[PDB]
């Protein structure tokens, strides 16, 4: 699974968190016993305009 | 009622061994005691016999 | 200040925790007794701030 998040909420990804990205946007089972990476991206995907 | 189903896991286990452990002391007790009165009883029949 | 910290008492009110959680300003949240799904289920004899 891909995708782009605000760079605060990172802390929400991890699994039986909880908030409003996790409540309603996207959240994982109670073991996922899978792996999570995440990066920077203010040099290409945040636009000045 | 009072966590989430992650890490009450760990307590459950916890009161299951606790339980099991000491259901398990009272059946060898009671296995000892009985074993005690088969021999005192077979001493009653043969002085009755 | 930190070393004349700011304590306050909380009793006989409406505790909803959801606006107080849903706000994005937040970055760190570590609750250790109760899992925080659980906060809008209970009840409680008194509170510190």
């Amino acid at each position: 699974d891909s995708f782009v998040i605000r760079g605060d909420e990172v802390r929400q990804i991890a699994p039986g968190q909880t908030g409003k990205i996790a409540d309603y946007n996207y959240k994982l089972p109670d073991d996922f016993t899978g792996c999570v990476i995440a990066w920077n991206s203010n040099n290409l995907d945040s636009k000045v305009g | 009622s009072r966590l989430d189903p992650p890490e009450a896991e760990v307590q459950i286990d916890r009161l299951i061994t606790g339980r099991l452990q000491s259901l398990q002391t009272y059946v060898t007790q009671q296995l000892i005691r009985a074993a005690e009165i088969r021999a005192s009883a077979n001493l009653a029949a043969t002085k009755m016999s | 200040s930190v070393y004349a910290w700011n304590r306050k008492r909380i009793s006989n009110c409406v505790a909803d925790y959801s606006v107080l959680y849903n706000s994005a300003s937040f970055s760190t949240f570590k609750c250790y007794g109760v899992s925080p799904t659980k906060l809008n289920d209970l009840c409680f004899t008194n509170v510190y701030a």
